[PDB]
């Protein structure tokens, strides 16, 4: 049946090509033979044998099983190397996850700087990946590693998430010891800076808030590659951690250690003034250095920029393509 | 790691913009001509153009104004680089000796911005009381012009209209005036702010918002006479001041594009107008004055005086004379007659200035057999197309084949002694339901000339609505000889095909050479081209005959040989044809894991492929098994304009964003993974956008040259019409040349302050990295230029290494051998 | 979409261990012993109550697809556990479980691991995933026992009573096939309906409809009395058969 997972083998695909390479294993683009279908499959190595099947792996085959929609992505099976007949210990053949195959990333085409991104487009797009978002934080999963790097798109619009090496489960009632370095530095909250380890769902709102911003500048809000100066830049923007805005902010392990040269005020709304209001509004929120303060999913799809957002319209973004490969007269 | 070394052999001909001021001294007229990462000084009188100095600059200049504040006996110059490092620069000269002096210094780049659609906009107050900056969308940002800002610091004020078309400074207002034409979804419209220095905001302007012609592009601040405003659109100019509104519509704008103005007479009377087809227009002001002695506007009139070449900037000279500042064909000193001549023109060129133009396409090829390679390159676009020859002969000399139509891609046959060539003209749709050419040019001049006939195409499904005046690209194959460089034969192509790929080469048992042109079915609806028409040519007794044709689902971006068979790129697919005996090109083998494969080049049996977004990928031909296999591919997200294969193991790929990155085999064979990652190695901004890759040198080769420490030779052209060479280092004199670099950053004075190793910096929007693996051949060259203080403190505590001395003292003398020594392979 | 992890207590007389000669006393015997074997080895790492039942919901599962006398059964558990931890979130070592292994059995069980230990556990995993068809996610009864339980008012100290006997039962069942048979739904009902027969209890009364008799039905629909009795029987077979008697 098509629940049998692990035994049909990878020949069923020919391959295209590699297409990246990452956390366990190599990810290439397939075509399946028998229906035509794009697929992308992840190589996993158990060869080493040190900790086995890869745990990143675990937690991704776990979690998007049961995750069930069109903002996140679908894992379409697993198949295997044509394993050694008789000799279950001599085989050393890997896995494959297979994925539905998306046409893009958005750290590709935010680089080459061959997207452009309308108010509408925007709308879109933040909308899918909160309502993927908020359907994983309301099944109490935490995807703990937002990037552009990771956010996929294909030609028609259609958003979906996917890196969930990383994700676990958050329980409201009994917070659990956690890992402080979870989300990348340029997408992380400060409050992991700060060595939170005890995260709330709300890591994951503001590293969109990251993308919302980085939709309208093209570039991404906080860039840095120690974990002071990142808190230095958020700082400048959102304003310093002081106590009068995070109550909680002396319970964190590296408050005192670590301190921004000022104790600078907010100017999110000052220096995003080319946003629009609704969305400035939207970003300020999500951007809020308390995480108990820090806005919610849900209160995101509740918001004047996307509650009135219809998926009917898929508002595809813009790629010159042809266009712009020749140089423009 | 890998080690390379960039040395540019021409400097860039293009013209970025042009000002005319009072720099030098209020007594001299000096009109300053700027070219990519270079500025040009003159003293202009009657008789001609005089250089006084030619300046470098490490950035690419994006605004440049000249202003003379209170107490200055002559004019300063602000100028800011695409990188957003802004200097003011002044004028000294003692006796023979010339300095540039910065007052001040200052890079302006905010954290948080959005790169305007329009590109940065820089404008000066008539009272130079602050510099006007608009870097990102809804914002403008002031420098003001007090003395003590040597820092050039700077605030922004919050802009309500976030697409903003156009702005200067305007004339005879009480406070300062900004006047700008914006775009919002109503349509286009000029709306005036006055900027508060105190309040460090705008407050309500002069007058009025008017709403304003859909394509209104430029916006003209009138002298005091009148005051007020001209606007310059695609088929209106309208002047505005207040309760004044004129608006002329003469029918003789609407035929081509205005994108250039320059003010003619000081007080406002004349304006000089310039479009994409060449032709120089007046906007003349009729002054009518009341009886109360007020001047006011009657009339506006535009008046057609000739040709001159297409105009990024525009200069009136005096006395007659006027500078054309051209980013598509040769530069101009022209002058405007009272009388005209037998023709009906006012216009006579003076002189002529060589501008390589747009580099489109170059090949290298002994021509004279002399072990001499000469470069013949596609330059140029529209009328001012053209085949430029290029010898080393010391001056370069350079031969022009006008074109007057645009050239794309050039290949040589030496069995044929003839240069083919693919242009596209632009024809106009034509009452009669054809097409019909502005002028006569290469494709129409042929000697003889052939259509194409294919049937492939035709039936199709049902054409596509035409109207009256809309352009239409026409593309031809041309035949042109080597010597004569006369057109013996033009192929003209089918209706809406699009010519991208030509190379010239035997296939498979075939002893004829052909020439072969991939080209796409442009639609203008299709995202992407879905047709396409692999053709084969064989030129033989002065006539081009069609061999046989192979019809793709594509564009076919680029072909090469490949060991007797054809590799041609269809969109995302790359792929390997056979020569068959019926003499029919046959598929063998494909790869279709790219999003579009515009770039290819071969070596041996493998094949580097550059994409739109995905960077460069390493193939391979397995000949035992038929097929393609991917070895290796750069996972970084790179917009590629041009690739190129140094060696077996150094691939060589150009950006779009004018920068230059070399990628290596990880050379690890532990883990199949490591191998398939290509590591990019070499990072380096040259600044220009790179569109050809030529393997091959202009130098003259003896056999007898001494052989230089560089090996192998790559040489590219750019759109500012640069040419430059890329070469490989051993490791001993990379580190070498490398530290020779740093001890230089420290003693050769940088015009604005600006940080060498921040203008050689890789740089995207989203990420900035220091440059590695390539060495600066001018900042290298320049060694013998510098005073010999400078030499000497240069070469203190320098040890060369890994040589047949481990560790040797490095004498001024000796480093003046070697560095001559790498003069010259350019 | 997802496979099917139940069956019928009249298939048990066809798993590949019956056909190979193993009698049905012996295959169940050697079910709690390998069972109890995967609980003991994580007890003494101090693993998560989840994380044990998830290793023996594995150990169940596979032995319906292997044989016992080709599979022994302690590599098999201490495999299942190993994998259980990486799923659950409480990773161990593979050579942890080998050293709590060899400390709890003897020399003539121990041997099962052959001349290498960790590589005999390491290997299986390959087997164990394929097997159990990549379906990780495991529901227990544990979960279903305190969330019906938390909508029970009335005395504190009879309704906690009832919990932890039932939860003692929960643990007890994890010996038996019943992990085979009945969605865990069902388990933590019968051990609620269990407790509050031998505690003399009539539970509906706690519940927000208290002139319910079915109080299961609120909590899990379509349940039959029938089954829960079934399920029972099974539980009290495991304490009549032992020298240890009913928690009370
Ligand atoms: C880790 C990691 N996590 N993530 C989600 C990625 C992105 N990589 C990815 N990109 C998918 N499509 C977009 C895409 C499509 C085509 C090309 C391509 C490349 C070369 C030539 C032509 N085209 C590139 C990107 C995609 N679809 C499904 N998956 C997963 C769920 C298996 C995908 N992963 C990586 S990283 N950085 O290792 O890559």
């Amino acid at each position: 049946t098509e629940s049998d997972w692990g035994k049909r083998c990878v020949d069923k695909f020919d391959i295209i090509g590699i297409i990246g390479e990452g956390t366990y294993g190599q990810v290439y683009k397939a075509k399946d033979k028998d229906t035509g279908e794009l697929v992308a499959l992840k190589k996993v190595r158990l060869d080493n044998e040190k900790e086995g099947f890869p745990i990143t792996a675990i937690r991704e085959i776990k979690i998007l099983r049961q995750l069930i929609h069109r903002s996140v992505v679908n894992m379409k099976e697993i198949v295997t190397d044509k394993q050694d007949a008789l000799d279950f210990k001599k085989d050393k053949g890997a896995f494959y996850l297979v994925f539905e195959y998306m046409d893009h990333d958005l750290m590709g085409l935010l680089e080459s700087g061959l997207v452009h991104f309308s108010e509408d487009h925007i709308k879109s797009f933040m909308k899918q990946l909160m309502e993927g978002l908020e359907y994983c934080h309301k099944k109490n999963f935490l995807h703990r590693d937002i990037k552009c790097s990771n956010i996929l798109l294909n030609n028609s619009g259609q958003i979906k998430l996917a890196d969930f090496g990383l994700a676990r489960l958050y329980n409201s009632e009994e917070s659990r010891p956690y890992t402080n370095k979870v989300i990348t530095l340029w997408y992380r909250p400060p409050e992991l800076l700060l060595g939170e380890e005890r995260y709330t769902p709300a890591i994951d709102v503001w590293s969109c808030g990251c993308i919302l911003g980085e939709l309208f500048t093209k570039k991404p809000i906080f860039q840095a590659n120690l974990e002071l100066a990142q808190l230095e830049l958020i700082s400048r923007l959102c304003g310093s951690p002081c106590p009068a805005v995070w109550p909680d902010v002396i319970r964190l392990p590296y408050f005192n250690t670590m301190k921004p040269k000022k104790q600078y005020r907010r100017r999110l709304r000052e220096e995003f003034s080319f946003i629009p209001s609704a969305a400035l509004d939207l970003l300020d929120h999500m951007l809020t250095l308390d995480p108990s303060k820090r806005c919610t999913a849900e209160q995101t799809l509740q918001s004047d920029f996307l509650k009135d957002v219809e998926l009917s319209k898929m508002a595809p973004p813009d790629l010159p393509h042809w266009q712009d490969c020749h140089e423009l007269w | 790691m890998s080690y390379n070394y960039v040395v540019t052999a021409q400097k860039p001909t293009a013209v970025n913009g042009c000002v005319t001021g009072h720099f030098t001294s209020a007594e001299d007229l000096n009109l300053l001509i700027a070219k990519n990462t270079r500025l040009e000084i003159y003293v202009v009188t009657a008789e001609g153009l005089r250089p006084v100095k030619e300046v470098g600059m490490y950035g690419k200049i994006a605004v440049m104004e000249l202003f003379r504040p209170k107490g200055e006996s002559k004019d300063l110059l602000f100028i800011l680089t695409a990188k957003y490092n802004a200097c003011i620069l002044e004028y000294k000269q003692s006796g023979e000796s010339i300095d540039i002096i910065t007052r001040a210094h200052g890079n302006v780049q905010d954290r948080i911005g959005r790169p305007s659609e329009t590109g940065i906009i820089g404008i000066i107050d008539p009272e130079c009381r602050m510099i006007g900056l608009r870097l990102y969308d809804g914002l403008f940002k002031v420098i003001p012009l007090d003395r003590d800002n040597k820092e050039l610091k700077a605030f922004n004020i919050r802009l309500e209209e976030l697409h903003v078309i156009d702005v200067k400074f305007l004339y005879g207002c009480q406070a300062p005036t900004i006047c700008f034409v914006y775009q919002d979804p109503q349509g286009r419209h000029v709306k005036t702010y006055e900027v508060s220095l105190r309040e460090k905001e705008f407050n309500k302007g002069p007058w009025k918002q008017e709403n304003v012609e859909a394509e209104a592009s430029m916006v003209i601040a009138v002298p005091e006479p009148f005051g007020g405003a001209i606007i310059i659109g695609q088929e209106s100019i309208t002047y505005h001041n207040g309760d004044k509104y004129l608006a002329i519509a003469p029918p003789i704008i609407k035929q081509s594009t205005i994108v250039c103005h320059n003010r003619v007479d000081p007080n406002g009377s004349r304006y000089l107008l310039g479009d994409m087809e060449g032709r120089l227009f007046m906007l003349l002001l009729e002054k009518e004055e009341q009886m109360d002695g007020t001047v006011t506007l009657k009339d506006l009139r535009v008046e057609l005086l000739g040709e001159t070449s297409i105009a990024e900037c525009l200069t009136y000279l005096d006395n007659g004379v006027v500078f054309v500042g051209s980013r598509l064909g040769d530069s101009q000193l022209v002058k405007l007659n009272v009388d005209s001549n037998e023709q009906g023109s006012y216009v006579v060129a003076m002189e002529t200035f060589t501008n390589l133009g747009p580099i489109v396409d170059m090949c290298v090829v002994d021509l004279e057999r002399q072990g001499q390679g000469q470069l013949v390159t596609c330059s140029g676009a529209f009328k001012e197309g053209s085949l430029r020859i290029i010898r080393n002969g010391q001056k370069l000399h350079i031969r022009t084949v006008p074109l007057y139509e645009s050239p794309r891609k050039i290949c040589y046959q030496e069995v044929s002694q003839c240069f083919g060539v693919l242009s596209s003209r632009i024809e106009v749709q034509d009452t009669s339901g054809g097409t019909t050419a502005l002028r006569p040019s290469a494709s129409t001049q042929a000697l003889s000339s052939s259509v194409s006939s294919s049937k492939l195409f035709s039936s199709s499904t049902a054409p596509h609505e035409t109207s009256f005046g809309e352009e239409v690209e026409v593309h031809n194959l041309l035949i042109i000889d080597q010597h004569t460089f006369e057109v013996l034969h033009a192929h003209q192509f089918l209706q809406n095909e699009y010519a991208l790929s030509l190379v010239s080469c035997k296939l498979g048992k075939d002893p004829n050479t052909y020439f072969i042109v991939g080209t796409a079915m442009v639609y203008p609806e299709e995202a992407e081209p879905k047709q396409g028409r692999i053709v084969v040519f064989q030129y033989s007794d002065g006539k081009l005959q069609t061999v046989a044709e192979k019809e793709v689902k594509g564009a076919v971006y680029s072909m090469v040989e490949f060991n007797g068979k054809l590799l041609a790129s269809i969109n995302s697919t790359v792929r390997l044809y056979e020569w068959t005996t019926e003499k029919e090109l046959r598929t063998e083998c494909n790869h279709y894991n790219n999003i579009m494969a515009l770039y290819l080049k071969t070596k041996g049996d493998f094949i580097l492929v550059g994409d739109l977004m995905r960077s460069v990928l390493l193939l391979a031909y397995k000949p035992m098994e038929g097929n393609f296999e991917e070895i290796a591919r750069d996972f970084n997200p790179n917009w590629m304009s041009a690739v190129e294969i140094l060696d077996d193991d150094n691939f060589l790929g150009a950006e779009n964003a004018f920068n230059l990155f070399v990628c290596q085999k990880d050379s690890a064979a532990t883990t199949d993974e490591e191998r398939q990652h290509l590591q990019e190695v070499g990072l380096f901004h040259l600044g220009e956008f790179v569109n050809v890759f030529c393997h091959g040198s202009l130098v003259m080769q003896n056999l007898g040259e001494t052989s230089t420490p560089t090996q192998g030779s790559v040489l590219f052209g750019t759109v500012n019409g640069m040419i430059g060479l890329v070469t490989s280092l051993s490791e001993s004199w990379y580190n070498l040349l490398l530290d020779m670099q740093n001890r230089l950053n420290k003693v050769i004075k940088s015009v604005g302050k600006i940080e060498h190793s921040f203008w050689r910096s890789f740089h995207t929007e989203r990420k900035t990295e220091p440059a590695t693996g390539f060495i600066d051949g001018d900042l290298i060259e320049s060694f013998l230029d510098i005073s010999r203080p400078k030499m000497q403190e240069v070469v203190a505590n320098l040890q060369y290494d890994d040589g047949s001395g481990m560790k040797r003292e490095a004498t001024a003398d000796d480093l003046i051998k070697v560095v001559e020594e790498l003069t010259r392979i350019h | 979409t997802k496979p099917c992890w139940y069956w019928d207590k009249k298939d048990l007389a066809h798993t590949p261990s019956q056909l190979e000669g193993l009698d049905p006393a012996t295959e169940a015997r050697y079910r709690r012993e390998g069972a109890r074997f995967i609980f003991d080895v994580g007890t003494r790492l101090g693993l998560h109550y989840d994380t044990l039942a998830t290793g023996i919901i594995y150990f169940h599962r596979f032995y319906m697809f292997h044989s016992f006398k080709q599979f022994p059964r302690y590599v098999t558990g201490a495999c299942c556990l190993f994998l259980a931890g990486k799923v659950e979130e409480t990773p161990k070592k593979c050579k942890d479980i080998i050293k709590t292994a060899r400390s709890l059995l003897n020399d003539v069980q121990f041997g099962q691991f052959g001349d290498d230990p960790k590589e005999e556990v390491m290997v299986l995993e390959r087997i164990l995933l394929q097997t159990i068809k990549f379906d990780l996610q495991v529901e227990h009864p544990y979960q279903f026992l305190l969330k019906y339980a938390k909508q029970l008012k009335g005395d504190k100290n009879k309704i906690q009573k009832l919990v932890q006997m039932a939860w003692t039962f929960v643990n007890d069942s994890l010996c038996t096939t019943l992990s085979l048979q009945w969605e865990p739904e069902i388990i933590a009902v019968a051990v609620m309906y269990l407790a509050g027969r031998l505690c003399k209890f009539e539970i509906q009364e706690w519940t927000s409809k208290p002139m319910y008799r079915r109080w299961w039905e609120q909590f899990v629909q379509d349940v039959p009395v029938d089954v829960l009795e079934d399920i029972c029987h099974q539980i009290l077979d495991l304490y009549s058969q032992g020298k240890q008697q009913m928690p009370h």
